[PDB]
RNA sequence: UGGUUCGUGGAGCCAUGGGGGAAUCUGGGCGGACCACCGCCUAAGGCUAAGUACUCCGGGUGACCGAUAGCGCACCAGUAC
RNA sequence: GAGCUAGCCCUGGCCAGGGUGAAGCUGGGGUGAGACCCAGUGGAGGCCCGAACCGGUGGGGGAUGCAAACCCCUCGGAUGA
RNA sequence: GCAGUGAACAGGCUCUGGCGACUGUUUACCAAAAACACAGCUCUCUGCGAACUCGUAAGAGGAGGUAUAGGGAGCGACGCUUGCCCGGUGCCGGAAGGUCAAGGGGAGGGGUGCAAGCCCCGAACCGAAGCCCCGGUGAACGGCGGCCGUAACUAUAACGGUCCUAAGGUAGCGAAAUUCCUUGUCGGGUAAGUUCCGACCUGCACGAAAAGCGUAACGACCGGAGCGCUGUCUCGGCGAGGGACCCGGUGAAAUUGAACUGGCCGUGAAGAUGCGGCCUACCCGUGGCAGGACGAAAAGACCCCGUGGAGCUUUACUGCAGCC
RNA sequence: UGAAAUACCACCCUGGCGCGGCUGGGGGCCUAACCCUCGGAUGGGGGGACAGCGCUUGGCGGGCAGUUUGACUGGGGCGGU
RNA sequence: CGAUGUCGGCUCGUCGCAUCCUGGGGCUGAAGAAGGUCCCAAGGGUUGGGCUGUUCGCCCAUUAAAGCGGCACGCGAGCUG
RNA sequence: CCGAGGGUAGGGCCCGUGACUGGGGCGAAGUCGUAACAAGGUAGCUGUACCGGAAGGUGCGGCUGGAU
RNA sequence: GCCCGGAUAGCUCAGGGUAGAGCAGGGGAUUGAAAAUCCCCGUGUCCUUGGUUCGAUUCCGAGUCCGGGCACCA
RNA sequence: GCCCGGAUAGCUCAGGGUAGAGCAGGGGAUUGAAAAUCCCCGUGUCCUUGGUUCGAUUCCGAGUCCGGGCACCA
RNA sequence: AAAAUUCUAA
């Protein structure tokens, strides 16, 4: 157990938070240049829905536009039957292996909910942050108990502890925050 | 039935006072009382040794027959039934034909004007006194001496009595209001029936002023003092009891028998007391 | 239980709150648990001078003070306050 | 030492004025009879306003004071624990 | 007539939370409160020469009362309610048993004496309370979990496997008088709101009589907003009187090593009128301001030290009253 | 045929009683000690050899009392020693 | 430690320059305007408000700009508290 | 004098809307168990009260639209 | 950081030369199929080291990591 | 360091002539199952050692461990 | 007078 270990075993615990947290960001309509937005999605391969990360080829040349290169036609229509399911009300060129997505300037109805997508998963994040936080803590109250640790020391590994964890908020703030002035631009 | 209150003022909502009815005579037999002596709790040392008392509205002191054997074979006519500020029950005012008056406690029932009398072959009757022996078995009766020539001593309160469950040799068997099934010598006397005014247990004082009109001053927690002062002081903020809880002087209160254990008593009482 | 030098010690003696409880000299206590031998002493009623202790008082005397000393008070002080 | 302070006991005393208008009583209505409603009367209450009186909220002043806890403005109870 | 309670005496108000029902009570002399008290609800002890309290006792108080009464404890109008755990602790019940003191009993040994004897020691066994043991007992003390995995699609788990427990927090409430991270997130109000109100539930560490959640009314209590009005403010001005100032009279205080007591850059026990170098500076007052004299005042009250002291606690130790 | 012979005696063992002797426990009743009570008292009624009190035993025993509650230490504590 | 009164605010300031504006410059990936970076420069200046005890910082509306630090975290025998 | 209207104050109704929330409907190759229809394997339904992951269980009383 | 335990297969466990149990796993059966049942089958330097005995999971020393109890913070 | 005790099979147990009792286990009757019921049987220096009586789990002596009991601890 | 659950389709 120990100190070292207990904090390797942190920052790890907040680092698998945090990438959740990106996964979440990506997968928004956001610029709506991302390719990972699309990337997820239930399509309809041989009677059986799976995730298109075993079916194509996502790529973001363009901003405006976006492809989805794919490498099994007649899944392009069922996945272009997929793309119009009931979401993002786009407008989908298909075949000749081809099959493009552009993209419109996102109305103030859909930047309205957008920012307000951020922000939550936003929070949610730091709040997985601080519940871990917390089990650190009872790690460390057994861990200090266990060991017959000194005061001064276990004063210090919490403050420690708190150095730790507003690392993973900061950048939890920043990327929430890069993502949206990417829907404010 | 009590009175009730429209509530005009906030501890005039649920305040309720007796309701009266049973009481004829608005001021006591001047032969018969006497002052009471308000002690507010302390002894012939002037040190409290009973808190909490003092400060009741003055009392004068009413001189009761509780030994009704004092004049047998002698017919008394309910006079009039006053209130007792000494007591739960009512009274009743006794014009013994003898050409003495007397006070007793007032049955329940018992109307003004009629007649009753001690005496072994009294009738079974309401007011009437004989005794115990010479009273049927399942008789409600109340005002029972416990030893002969002793005075009645058991079930002087409103409402509350006694019921003879059966004999045996010199003593019969009595359930007292406590529930418990004790045995009396024979020769004690008894006045048949219970004690009247049985709505006195559904009044509800109102405010704390009732309370200081009784006589009784303000009960301060065991918690609100300091260890200095108790057992249960101390802790910063409020605390819980913390240890079984106790009495000022240190003994356990929840559920430490006290009685006397080698009491000579205890022969006489058949069962103890009940819920 | 106290007392004695004796703090439970091998703990006698002297004393005595509780229980038990005799005998009249061939009776009784003691001599450091106890036993015996050898001795000493006569408990359970009382009184008794002197030699001893103190200094309100009175006298004598100080390698005692000399008014911030010497008694708290040399003086109208146990007063004034 | 309870001539301060605390409680209790004994015996007396004090509480301008004004506002509110309970139960009860009577009459009217009402019904089989009531319940009830209403009208007048009445005058209850740890009710209201507010002097004495008892307090002592906020503010300022006072700080070798007028004062070893005071003064001014403001405020709380004011028939009752 | 500007103006009529023409002068004096005589509520600013509304909206919205928290705490406590309320009128009261309290830290005389820094706290008036949310604190105590309060009706009211519950547990419990008490059959009377009551329990309890004071006292060595006598004797009182309880009460010239009597289970609708008296004491002890907690909670705190009222509204709806108050769950599981009795393994420990407490209490209550338990004529079995286990242990157990004095005493009894004297098997059997010892001292001594020629001896009759005198003296001590002493096993099994009988032998109370207490304890153990057996039950009951929460408005008695008290306590009310962890981890594995799980659905057409993710995170999610109604289910479910499993470890521990005496048993794992029901209702209701929840960033709260409690939330560490915290100015949490969203909503309101504001031009802008770490406070405030409305929500969510990630309750560091709410929760059902140390009651839980609400509630009309009440409050010199503790928050937030708005109207009215203003010297609170922009930002200050002017005027009044009592002081302050000058004259006459009377005349204190703490404090005081001595004084012939400048600024700066250094130095010095590390913050210099007083030591070095330099600059500045004629002698003596009065009215004014407080930066310095580590100014005054109080043998620091915080911190430690002392084989110092005191109040309080308890399953520290040893006793003592009390009760058995 | 028995390891141990049966008939009468004799001292003893495993037990069971029958009384006698000394002990110990229960239960019940009694009254006169002792307690309470009865305006009446050298008495009546109630309790009753229990309760109460004295000596002695063991216990429960913060209700109260006297005390203890270590040092080192880059302040003390806490961790360590 | 026979006491050097400790957070913040108000009042009054005064100094440093590692300069926020302002004045003078080099370079510039300096067309111009407007910026970046370094150099010189302490004369003057550096707004009002919401929040919270806060310094800080966030936000509002501005401006040439809303500089950072010292003076016992300047300043309580000056005030607040 | 009255008077359109203006303004101050306090009320009533209606509509739109709101963080968050409470259930309701339509879906279907799910997760979960299997209550009703046979006595559906505990006869069912029922008003109520309490509890339970869920359908439901249980207590009291009722109905036959309950079988032998 | 000292005193009671613990370890023994994949998990959970009970036991002076010996080898078990329950069910995860793989099968077989009862069913028209899947259910829960019914039977088999694997699975062990019996935690490392060291010392007793003819031989030790069994006795003991030393630990290791765990349930901890108490004491520590208090 | 006194006292009171027990060792009887896989676990737990009652018992001068003698060797038993229960569910666990094995077989078997019934069971589609869980069981439950039912018939058959073991698993023994009756702790060591030693001593009595004709011999003895049975009485005693002395030992080893565990269990409880007690008081004490410079 | 009963120990035993569940069932992708034109
Ligand atoms: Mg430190
Ligand atoms: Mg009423
Ligand atoms: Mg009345
Ligand atoms: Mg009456
Ligand atoms: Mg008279
Ligand atoms: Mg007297
Ligand atoms: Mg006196
Ligand atoms: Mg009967
Ligand atoms: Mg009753
Ligand atoms: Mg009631
Ligand atoms: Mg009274
Ligand atoms: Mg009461
Ligand atoms: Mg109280
Ligand atoms: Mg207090
Ligand atoms: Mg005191
Ligand atoms: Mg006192
Ligand atoms: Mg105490
Ligand atoms: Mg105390
Ligand atoms: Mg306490
Ligand atoms: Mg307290
Ligand atoms: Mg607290
Ligand atoms: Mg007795
Ligand atoms: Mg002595
Ligand atoms: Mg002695
Ligand atoms: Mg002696
Ligand atoms: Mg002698
Ligand atoms: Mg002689
Ligand atoms: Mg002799
Ligand atoms: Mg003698
Ligand atoms: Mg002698
Ligand atoms: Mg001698
Ligand atoms: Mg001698
Ligand atoms: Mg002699
Ligand atoms: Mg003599
Ligand atoms: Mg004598
Ligand atoms: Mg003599
Ligand atoms: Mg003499
Ligand atoms: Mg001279
Ligand atoms: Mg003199
Ligand atoms: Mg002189
Ligand atoms: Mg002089
Ligand atoms: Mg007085
Ligand atoms: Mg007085
Ligand atoms: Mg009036
Ligand atoms: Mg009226
Ligand atoms: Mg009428
Ligand atoms: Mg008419
Ligand atoms: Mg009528
Ligand atoms: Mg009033
Ligand atoms: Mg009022
Ligand atoms: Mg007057
Ligand atoms: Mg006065
Ligand atoms: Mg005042
Ligand atoms: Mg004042
Ligand atoms: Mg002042
Ligand atoms: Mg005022
Ligand atoms: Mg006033
Ligand atoms: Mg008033
Ligand atoms: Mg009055
Ligand atoms: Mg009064
Ligand atoms: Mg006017
Ligand atoms: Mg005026
Ligand atoms: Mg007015
Ligand atoms: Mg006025
Ligand atoms: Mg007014
Ligand atoms: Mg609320
Ligand atoms: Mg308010
Ligand atoms: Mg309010
Ligand atoms: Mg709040
Ligand atoms: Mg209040
Ligand atoms: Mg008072
Ligand atoms: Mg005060
Ligand atoms: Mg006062
Ligand atoms: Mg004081
Ligand atoms: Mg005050
Ligand atoms: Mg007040
Ligand atoms: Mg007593
Ligand atoms: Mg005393
Ligand atoms: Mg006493
Ligand atoms: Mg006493
Ligand atoms: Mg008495
Ligand atoms: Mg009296
Ligand atoms: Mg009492
Ligand atoms: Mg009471
Ligand atoms: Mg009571
Ligand atoms: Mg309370
Ligand atoms: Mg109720
Ligand atoms: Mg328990
Ligand atoms: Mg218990
Ligand atoms: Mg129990
Ligand atoms: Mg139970
Ligand atoms: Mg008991
Ligand atoms: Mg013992
Ligand atoms: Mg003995
Ligand atoms: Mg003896
Ligand atoms: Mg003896
Ligand atoms: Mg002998
Ligand atoms: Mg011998
Ligand atoms: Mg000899
Ligand atoms: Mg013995
Ligand atoms: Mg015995
Ligand atoms: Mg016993
Ligand atoms: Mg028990
Ligand atoms: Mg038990
Ligand atoms: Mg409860
Ligand atoms: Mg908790
Ligand atoms: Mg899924
Ligand atoms: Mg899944
Ligand atoms: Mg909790
Ligand atoms: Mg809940
Ligand atoms: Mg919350
Ligand atoms: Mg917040
Ligand atoms: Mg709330
Ligand atoms: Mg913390
Ligand atoms: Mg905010
Ligand atoms: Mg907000
Ligand atoms: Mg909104
Ligand atoms: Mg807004
Ligand atoms: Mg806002
Ligand atoms: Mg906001
Ligand atoms: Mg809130
Ligand atoms: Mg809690
Ligand atoms: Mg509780
Ligand atoms: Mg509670
Ligand atoms: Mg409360
Ligand atoms: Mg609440
Ligand atoms: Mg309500
Ligand atoms: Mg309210
Ligand atoms: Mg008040
Ligand atoms: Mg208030
Ligand atoms: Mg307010
Ligand atoms: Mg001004
Ligand atoms: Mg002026
Ligand atoms: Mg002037
Ligand atoms: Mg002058
Ligand atoms: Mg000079
Ligand atoms: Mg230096
Ligand atoms: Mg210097
Ligand atoms: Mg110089
Ligand atoms: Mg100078
Ligand atoms: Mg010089
Ligand atoms: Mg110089
Ligand atoms: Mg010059
Ligand atoms: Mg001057
Ligand atoms: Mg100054
Ligand atoms: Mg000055
Ligand atoms: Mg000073
Ligand atoms: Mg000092
Ligand atoms: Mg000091
Ligand atoms: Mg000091
Ligand atoms: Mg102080
Ligand atoms: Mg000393
Ligand atoms: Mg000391
Ligand atoms: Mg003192
Ligand atoms: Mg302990
Ligand atoms: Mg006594
Ligand atoms: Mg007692
Ligand atoms: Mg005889
Ligand atoms: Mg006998
Ligand atoms: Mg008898
Ligand atoms: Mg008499
Ligand atoms: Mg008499
Ligand atoms: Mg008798
Ligand atoms: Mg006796
Ligand atoms: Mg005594
Ligand atoms: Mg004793
Ligand atoms: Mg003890
Ligand atoms: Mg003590
Ligand atoms: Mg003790
Ligand atoms: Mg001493
Ligand atoms: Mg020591
Ligand atoms: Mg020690
Ligand atoms: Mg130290
Ligand atoms: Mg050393
Ligand atoms: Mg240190
Ligand atoms: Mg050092
Ligand atoms: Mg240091
Ligand atoms: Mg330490
Ligand atoms: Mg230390
Ligand atoms: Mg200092
Ligand atoms: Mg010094
Ligand atoms: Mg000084
Ligand atoms: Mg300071
Ligand atoms: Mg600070
Ligand atoms: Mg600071
Ligand atoms: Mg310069
Ligand atoms: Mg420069
Ligand atoms: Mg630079
Ligand atoms: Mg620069
Ligand atoms: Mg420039
Ligand atoms: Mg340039
Ligand atoms: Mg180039
Ligand atoms: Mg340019
Ligand atoms: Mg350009
Ligand atoms: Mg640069
Ligand atoms: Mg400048
Ligand atoms: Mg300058
Ligand atoms: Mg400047
Ligand atoms: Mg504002
Ligand atoms: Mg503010
Ligand atoms: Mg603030
Ligand atoms: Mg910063
Ligand atoms: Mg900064
Ligand atoms: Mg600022
Ligand atoms: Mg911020
Ligand atoms: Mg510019
Ligand atoms: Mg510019
Ligand atoms: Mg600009
Ligand atoms: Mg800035
Ligand atoms: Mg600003
Ligand atoms: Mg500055
Ligand atoms: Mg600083
Ligand atoms: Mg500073
Ligand atoms: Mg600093
Ligand atoms: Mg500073
Ligand atoms: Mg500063
Ligand atoms: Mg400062
Ligand atoms: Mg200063
Ligand atoms: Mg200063
Ligand atoms: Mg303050
Ligand atoms: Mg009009
Ligand atoms: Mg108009
Ligand atoms: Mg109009
Ligand atoms: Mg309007
Ligand atoms: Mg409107
Ligand atoms: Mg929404
Ligand atoms: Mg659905
Ligand atoms: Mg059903
Ligand atoms: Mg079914
Ligand atoms: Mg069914
Ligand atoms: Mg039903
Ligand atoms: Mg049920
Ligand atoms: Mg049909
Ligand atoms: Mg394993
Ligand atoms: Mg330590
Ligand atoms: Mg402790
Ligand atoms: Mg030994
Ligand atoms: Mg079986
Ligand atoms: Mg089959
Ligand atoms: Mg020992
Ligand atoms: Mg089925
Ligand atoms: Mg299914």
């Amino acid at each position: 157990m120990t100190l070292k270990e207990l904090y390797a075993e942190t920052r790890s615990h907040m680092q698998k938070s945090l990438e959740v947290l990106e996964h979440n960001l990506a997968g928004l309509r956001t610029g709506r240049a991302n390719p990972a937005l699309l990337l997820h999605l239930k399509v309809e391969y041989y009677g059986a829905h799976v995730p298109l990360n075993q079916i194509a080829t996502v790529t973001a040349p363009d901003p405006r536009t976006l492809v989805v290169q794919s490498w099994d036609q007649n899944a392009l229509k069922a996945i272009e039957k997929a793309i119009r399911d009931s979401d993002l009300g786009l407008n989908p060129s298909n075949k000749g292996d081809a099959l493009y997505i552009n993209i419109p300037p996102l109305t103030e109805e859909r930047r309205k909910d957008l920012v307000r997508a951020v922000r939550q998963y936003a929070e949610e994040g730091r709040v997985a942050i601080r519940n871990i936080r917390r089990e650190a803590l009872d790690k460390l109250k057994k861990l200090a108990k266990e060991l017959h640790l000194s005061e001064d020391e276990t004063k210090r590994a919490e403050a420690e502890i708190q150095k730790i964890t507003d690392e993973f908020i900061a950048k939890a703030d920043q990327l929430a925050e890069k993502k949206e002035q990417e829907i404010l631009g | 039935a009590v009175k009730k209150f429209k509530p005009y003022t906030p501890s005039r909502r649920f305040m309720t006072v007796a309701d009266f009815s049973e009481i004829t005579k608005t001021e006591p037999e001047k032969s018969l009382v006497k002052p009471l002596k308000k002690t507010g709790g302390r002894n012939n040392q002037g040190r409290i040794t009973v808190r909490f008392r003092g400060g009741g509205h003055k009392r004068l002191y009413r001189i009761i027959d509780f030994k009704r054997w004092d004049k047998v074979g002698i017919p008394a006519k309910v006079a009039a039934i006053e209130y007792d500020p000494n007591r739960s029950a009512r009274i009743a005012l006794l014009h013994y034909v003898d050409g003495e008056k007397r006070y007793i406690i007032a049955p329940d029932g018992l109307q003004v004007g009629q007649q009753v009398v001690a005496g072994p072959d009294a009738p079974i009757q309401v007011g009437n006194a004989l005794p115990l022996r010479f009273i049927p078995v399942g008789t409600v009766v109340h005002a029972v001496e416990l030893e002969p020539k002793k005075g009645a001593k058991l079930a002087r309160a409103a409402g509350t009595s006694a019921q003879i469950q059966g004999r045996e040799g010199d003593y019969v068997i009595l359930r007292l209001p406590s529930g418990e099934l004790r045995k009396v010598h024979g020769e004690c006397y008894a006045t048949v029936g219970a004690v009247g005014n049985a709505d006195h247990k559904n009044i509800v004082l109102g405010k704390a002023g009732r309370s200081r009109w009784l006589g009784r001053r303000p009960h301060v927690r065991g918690a609100a003092m300091n260890p200095v002062d108790h057992p249960h002081g101390g802790g910063e903020g409020r605390a819980p009891r913390g240890r079984p809880p106790a009495s000022p002087w240190g003994w356990q209160t929840k559920g430490l028998k006290t009685r006397k254990r080698r009491k000579p008593s205890s022969r006489f009482i058949i069962a103890r007391r009940k819920k």
